């Protein structure tokens, strides 16, 4: 209990208002993944991150499965009958810990794992965006002009897709140019969904119709 | 900041950061290619940067080492061979490996 | 092709075998040779033809039971639940 | 002879105490070295002595199969009251020129 | 013998 962490949350630009015992847990247990991945013994890794005082621990998995894959985190029914068979197959129970590590390369570790959860937080963000809404009458910039469809950029770091056969007959969208259409599916894309439009229908004539009279 | 020679150079595999020491420097009498790393260097790149994962990691780790540019030393192109041996020497009034 | 075909033609002229030893005989250290005859395995045979019940549930084990089997055991030394011949796999017979 | 192990030394361009010649008068004198093997066919072979004396290939601890053509090659001198040598000579069979360079292709943390 | 031999086999053929 360092309670260097405890300021770690309260950085607290960006993690106040979202869970920062949660985001303080993905960073450990990214940068427990790294030392994993630093040992030689394939061994899953666990933080555990409070929030009153804003330390955490990292223990190590044991993973009771009913095969022998990955050694380090393999155990089995026959071998949970050591704990009083305690345990059941498929759990991912911890019965070891760690206590710390320097480790520049375990330091270049961390830092691509904090990449990557930084770029899966952008993504929860961008689909939880798009979940807010789920569908509407909004406005689009195309950022990009793929084969028969439009990536557009969106405020709050959000974006959207618009098909060529979602689009209209005559209508045809062009990047640099704000698209206006009412959306009607999100479909779940690599980090993170985006908003699919169809700007034909008498639907989007209606809502139009009803801001602007 | 000072150049330092430590072992631990981010961007290339353990197979080039096998064959050296605690401090980095290659074992004697090492099979080695062109382009194998010798001894491992470091020079000290200067953050001059924030980001919301920098400041992060240093804040996780508290070890400055990260962000710092690799100058190590590598076998030739071309050239391969063994190595024979290796000299040390170091100013005064500076500590020195375990190697040494 | 056929020439030389005949006049040069007669000088042409057409489960592991480690669980039968000793368990102390093994890659198992001081701690674990004693974990390995928890369950009066003096041999890894009976070890690997025996599960883990009858050995770190025994008072012979301490709390790296969870550690040793991710130790020893991960490494395929014994306690797998191999079913043995008598000593051996049933499938390393090597007679 | 494929490779040897000489275990009192680091590589190939070393010396060592006791003996009155380099290593890679050794390295040739194995390369001088015929054995004929007919069972086995990677079999390994070693040596150690003490003493002052020559050393032939009559004093390898012979096996099954191994078979010293001519037990009277010169390999090295010893020059000390107790100079004890130690080496494992690993012999294999196979066709044409090998050199060296090709045998870099094992990779297998070797 | 038996080397050459079967590298003349090949040329009892097309």
């Amino acid at each position: 209990m360092n309670k260097e962490i405890l300021a770690v949350v309260e950085a607290v630009s960006n993690e106040k208002a979202l869970p920062r015992e949660k985001i303080f847990e993905a960073l450990e247990s990214a940068l427990a993944t790294a030392t994993k991945k630093k040992y030689e013994q394939e061994i899953d890794v666990r933080v555990q991150i409070d929030r009153k005082s804003g330390d955490f621990d990292t223990f190590r998995r044991w993973l009771v499965v009913d095969e022998v894959t990955q050694p380090t985190k393999e155990i089995t029914l026959e071998a949970a009958r050591y704990e009083d068979e305690s345990l059941n197959l498929g759990d991912y129970v911890e019965d070891q810990i760690e206590s710390v590590t320097f480790d520049r390369i375990t330091t270049q570790t961390a830092k691509q794992v904090i990449v990557q959860k930084v770029r899966e937080a952008e993504r929860a963000m961008v689909v939880d965006q798009f979940r807010e809404h789920e569908g509407e009458i909004i406005t689009g910039v195309v950022k990009k002009v793929n084969r028969d469809n439009i990536s557009l950029d969106l405020g709050n770091n959000a974006e959207a897709v618009i098909l060529r056969e979602d689009m209209l007959p005559r209508e045809n969208f062009r990047p640099g140019d704000r698209v206006r259409g009412v959306l009607y599916s999100v479909r779940p894309e690599a980090r993170g969904a985006q908003l699919f439009v169809t700007r034909s229908k008498p639907e989007m004539l209606i809502e139009l119709f009803r801001i602007e009279v | 900041g000072p150049e330092e020679i430590t072992a631990d150079i981010p961007n290339v595999g353990e197979a080039a950061l096998s064959k050296l020491d605690e401090s980095g420097i290659v074992y004697i009498g090492a099979e080695v290619t062109g382009g194998d790393i010798l001894v491992g260097k470091v020079t000290p790149k200067g953050e001059t940067q924030l980001t919301p994962e920098e400041k992060l990691l240093r804040a996780i780790f508290g070890e400055k080492a990260s962000d710092v540019k690799d100058s190590s030393l590598r076998v030739p192109n071309g050239v391969s061979g063994t190595v024979i041996d290796v000299q040390v020497f170091t100013r005064d009034g500076v500590e020195k490996d375990k190697r040494a | 092709a056929t020439i030389l075909a005949e006049q040069l033609e007669a000088f042409v002229d057409l489960f592991d075998p480690i669980l039968l030893r000793p368990v102390d005989d093994l890659e198992l250290t001081v701690r674990s040779a004693n974990c390995l005859k928890a369950e009066a395995i003096h041999y890894i045979g009976d070890l690997v033809q025996r599960t883990e019940v009858e050995l770190l549930k025994t008072p012979n084990l301490g709390k790296k039971s969870l550690t040793e089997i991710k130790d020893v055991l991960a490494s395929r030394g014994l306690s797998l639940g191999m079913r043995l011949e008598n000593w051996p796999p049933a499938s390393i017979a090597d007679e | 002879v494929t490779e040897v192990e000489i275990d009192g030394v680091l590589h190939e361009y070393s010396t060592k105490e006791g003996v009155q010649e380099d290593i890679l008068e050794i390295l040739l004198n194995l390369k001088g070295l015929a054995v004929r093997v007919q069972g086995k066919d990677e079999v390994i072979l070693t040596l150690n002595k003490s003493g002052i004396g020559p050393v032939t290939a009559a004093d390898i601890t012979h096996d099954g199969d191994v078979e010293i053509v001519k037990p009277q090659h010169v390999i090295c001198h010893l020059t000390d009251e107790n100079a004890s040598i130690s080496m494992r000579i690993k012999v294999q069979r196979g066709r044409g020129y090998v050199p060296a360079s090709t045998r870099i292709h094992s990779e297998e943390d070797e």
